[PDB]
RNA sequence: AUUAAACCUUGUACCUUUUGCAUAAUGAACUAACUAGAAAACUUCUAACUAAAAGAAUUACAGCUAGAAACCCCGAAACCAAAC
RNA sequence: AACGAGCUUGGUGAUAGCUGGUUACCCAAAAAAUGAAUUUAAGUUCAAUUUUAAACUUGCUAAAAAAACAAAAUCAAAAAGUAAGUUUAGAUUAUAGCCAAAAGAGGGCUCUUCUGGAACGGAAAAAACCUUUAAUAGUGAAUAAUUAACAACUUAACCAUUGAGGCCUAAAAGCAGCCACCAAUAAAGAAGCGUUCAAGCUCAACAUAAAUCAAAAUUCCAUAAUUUA
RNA sequence: CUCUUAUCUUUAAUCAGUGAAAUUGACCUUUCAGUGAAGAGGCUGAAAUAUAAUAAUAAGACGAGAAGACCCUAUGGAGCUUA
RNA sequence: UCGGAGAAAAUCUCCGAAUGAUUAUAACCUAGACUUACAAGUCAAAGUAAAAAUAUCUUGACCCAGAUAUUUUGAUCAACGGACCAAGUUACCCUAGGGAUUCCUAUUUAAGAGUUCAUAUCGACAAUUAGGGACCUCAUUGGAUCAGGACAUCCCAAUGGUGUAGAAGCUAUUAAUGGUUCGUUUGCAACGAUUAAAGUCCUACGUGAUCUGAGUUCAGACCGGAGCAAUCCAGGUCGGUUUCUAUCUAUUUACGAUUUCUCCCAGUACGAAAGGACAAGAGAAAUAGAGCCACCUUACAAAUAAGCGCUCUCAACUUAAUUUAUGAAUAAAAUCUAAAUAAAAUAUAUACGUACACCCUCUAACCUAGAGAAGGUUA
């Protein structure tokens, strides 16, 4: 229950998704020393980092491909407006 | 039963469509968020292949893809088995410092600062 | 004779049925 | 044989999601011509990785320490 | 599972066979014992020596020598020879 | 004491393309029933598939224009999404499917081609329909499909006026039959029908008032239920 | 036979002694409708239901047996006849 | 076996070839390809050589035998990937296996029939998403016993209509109540005499561990017809062996009646006569069910059991077709009402009755109680 409502509030549909309840550490030592990170959290972070790097890589490749395309199109323009040698006329040329 | 070619009119939006989904016909988004939400079992083999090519073997796990025609061409093949959502970057693209602090929201936003604290 | 239609096909017909517009007030009751 | 209320509602939901898929697929960031070659480098090096693994197959090194270590099985307290 | 053996819940015996299905169909009263994959032409793996290898006879334009690695059980109606 | 040809021993562990059986664990991959020849269709050999190892380089999808017939199977530069593919060496098994859906061909069935399937969930029970990426412990959670569904549109009570219009059946009356398609009027042509034909029972007028569809054979077979957002 | 009846003996049944046979996956072995290949004690949904014997019937367990019948197959046989 | 044409590449629709004549005589060699499981089969640049470019048109392996002086030739091997050379028959049979064991009828329509008059009784064209049944050839079902069920009703019962005067009939609705005979010739029918009627179907011929006749269908034997014979025929005929001790399930202790005829009403109502009713009422039987033994009969040449003897059998709260009364929608002095109401009216049935009802000693004997056990009786 409540999956659709949670999505509207910006939360994950399943309470076990991204949120304080799951991601926050489940315990710490009585001394206050932090506990070793949970294996699930470390794995989930690694996937998230991998997802971000793909986002950067794809954006950079597309943007470059756009900029590089412009430069090529410019060259074709200038190449067209090329003149050489001379233009004699008349009964002798 | 054979592969079908969808008429081009299907992918030409209408003015009200822009209003409903809130996407500007100019400044189009760059990256897709694609998730498989149906099974490839009982589907023709070509649909099975495109799903593997796009990386959507596991369901309900999002994959990022380029919003370019060649990628789009494959996505149109499996339009019925997936959900496409435009990736949003409220705080900009992640940098080296923020690479380890990202989180993809259900809304389609990749936030680069993830604190797990009350907004306050 | 009728030939049975696949469930999925029958489901499509069920969802594509014509829906007529309904008036707020019947014309008869109005002046 | 009529079609349930569950069955007709759920399909319409799927149709609406697919309807949105139509819209988001209508706004390509790059045109076809602009697309050419923007990812040539990555595709080239990727295959070079495939070839490198394929042609690197070879037997494994053999060591004396492995063979002579079997003698440790008869180690004792003198 | 349970506080509780049984009540409540879930669950169409097995092998072969059909077809990749049976509510088909074959076989099984049960216990103990006995009861059915065997060979090195080529290939692969491990070593010895190497333009040569092998303890005679053989092979050889990196080969040759040695080791390792393999291919079931039960069942007719019949046929023939010699006795009875 | 089983004679279409006795019995016993040996040949002999006869042969059987046929029936049956073929004994520990775990990991992995995995076809077919397409094609071809066969005294061959209860078999086998080859192709094709699959597989293991090895060598090195392009493969899959998609693929414009343009071509070969034509408004998608061949073919198929650049790309892009992706990780496979060709050759070398070795090797069996397999060669009879099943059901749903789609297009044809013969003529309901039966051939041919294309697609999918083989739940532990749902459809009642349910190999073949729908939902379902593998398989693990947990007294956590979000979800998918989900045998159920809400007959259909005006008489009211009234009034009906000739020379039988002729002619084929004496003569044929709104009116036997056929053709004119008829008479004044506030208002009426002759509608059923009556009549040998006219008997006339009296429709429309005048004259008064309102007015086409959409959930048979053993013994019925869950129980029930019209409204709480 | 209509239309069966009575009596006696055999068998039966009870007591004593002796003591087989085919058969048998396991059984804590129900009725109705459905589903299914003509098909259900065992599946689906209803229903019924203290537990064990003794003596009877034969609807069912496609009840059990025999070297029975029927069609087809094998590059399996055999008897007989010939042109 | 291969080739040509269509279907259009899976099986179907058609024609041809196992060559033929013409000829310029058409060489050798060698890149790259087609086709193809293998095998066989296609096309061909360049070079060389002959000549002075050209072959035009429309198919069988290996082995083994030959012929010439290297060169060549041998298949309706046509079952056409071809065994060097072999046919019938078996019901005397065997083994290894695989299988199986148009015409109704109900609806809709209505030209024409019915003197007149569509629908009293019927009925063309059709309509039902409607229910059942190469020239020749051809093969499970009766009976007995006991029956369960459907209703699409044969009789019995309640009704509508009529070309229903009465009596006989016809048609339709409702109803599954109990019943629905005995023989002859028969192998499927064919008849006789009766009846209120002698229904139509389903249950694996309903039912062979209940029984029985055929047939499938054989070992013997004849005719007729085939074949040289053995043998054979879906042609005749006569003869001709299937057994079972029940393990499981299931089952084995009441009922409250059907039909027919005669008498009466009454030879009346009706009807010209002929002929001839209904309801109401009384009495006889037949069959079924449940019992009994005074008589009769048959037995035990017993104190008993039987039928061929005797007796007894009934109530309906609850409905269907149909018919009335009151009365709205609907100005009626209408309308039986999937309006509110009041009644009558088949077959069914269990509301309502009858039966049962007791907690029960038992050494033993006896018993009209009984397989055992149970049960009854005991100055
Ligand atoms: S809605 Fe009833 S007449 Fe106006
Ligand atoms: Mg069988
Ligand atoms: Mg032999
Ligand atoms: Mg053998
Ligand atoms: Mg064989
Ligand atoms: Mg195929
Ligand atoms: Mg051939
Ligand atoms: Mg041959
Ligand atoms: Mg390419
Ligand atoms: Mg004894
Ligand atoms: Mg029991
Ligand atoms: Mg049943
Ligand atoms: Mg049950
Ligand atoms: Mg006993
Ligand atoms: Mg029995
Ligand atoms: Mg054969
Ligand atoms: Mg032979
Ligand atoms: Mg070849
Ligand atoms: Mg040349
Ligand atoms: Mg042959
Ligand atoms: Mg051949
Ligand atoms: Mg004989
Ligand atoms: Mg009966
Ligand atoms: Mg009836
Ligand atoms: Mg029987
Ligand atoms: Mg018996
Ligand atoms: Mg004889
Ligand atoms: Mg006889
Ligand atoms: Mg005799
Ligand atoms: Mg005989
Ligand atoms: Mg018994
Ligand atoms: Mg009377």
């Amino acid at each position: 229950a409540g999956g659709q409502w949670r999505l509207q509030q910006g939360l994950a549909a399943n309470p076990s998704g991204y949120g304080p309840l799951t991601e926050l550490p489940d315990w710490s030592f009585a001394d206050g020393r932090p506990a070793p990170p949970m294996k699930g959290q470390l794995r989930r972070k690694a996937q998230r980092e991998k997802l971000a790097r793909r986002v950067v890589l794809l954006t950079q490749e597309m943007d470059a491909g756009i900029q590089a395309w412009k430069l090529r199109q410019q060259k074709l323009q200038e190449e067209r407006k090329k003149e050489h040698d001379l233009k004699p006329k008349g009964t002798l040329l | 039963f054979t592969k079908s070619r969808i008429p081009d009119k299907v992918f030409q939006p209408k003015p009200e469509d822009h209003e409903k989904y809130g996407g500007d016909p100019q400044n189009p988004h760059k990256l897709h968020i694609v998730t498989r939400i149906r099974s490839t079992k009982r589907r023709p083999y070509w649909e099975k292949d495109t799903i593997k090519m796009l990386g959507l073997q596991k369901a309900h796990s999002p994959q990022i893809h380029k919003n370019i025609p060649s990628v789009n061409a494959k996505l149109k093949v499996v339009k019925h088995l997936i959900r496409i959502q435009p990736l949003k970057l409220p705080q900009g693209l992640p940098t080296e410092e923020t690479m380890s602090s990202t989180c993809l929201k259900s809304t389609g936003e990749l936030v680069v600062q993830w604190h797990l604290k009350p907004v306050e | 004779h009728w030939r049975v239609m696949h469930f999925q096909r029958q489901k499509l017909m069920a969802i594509t049925e014509y829906i007529p517009p309904k008036p707020a007030i019947n014309p008869r009751c109005l002046p | 044989r009529t079609v349930s209320f569950q069955a007709k509602e759920s399909m319409i939901r799927r149709l609406e999601v697919e309807a949105e898929n139509h819209y988001w697929l209508s706004m390509p960031y790059m045109t076809a011509e602009q697309e050419c070659g923007h990812a040539a480098e990555r595709r080239a090096q990727a295959f070079e990785a495939i070839k490198a693994a394929a042609t690197s197959k070879f037997p494994k090194h053999r060591y004396i320490a492995d063979q002579l270590d079997h003698l440790n099985i008869s180690k004792k307290w003198s």
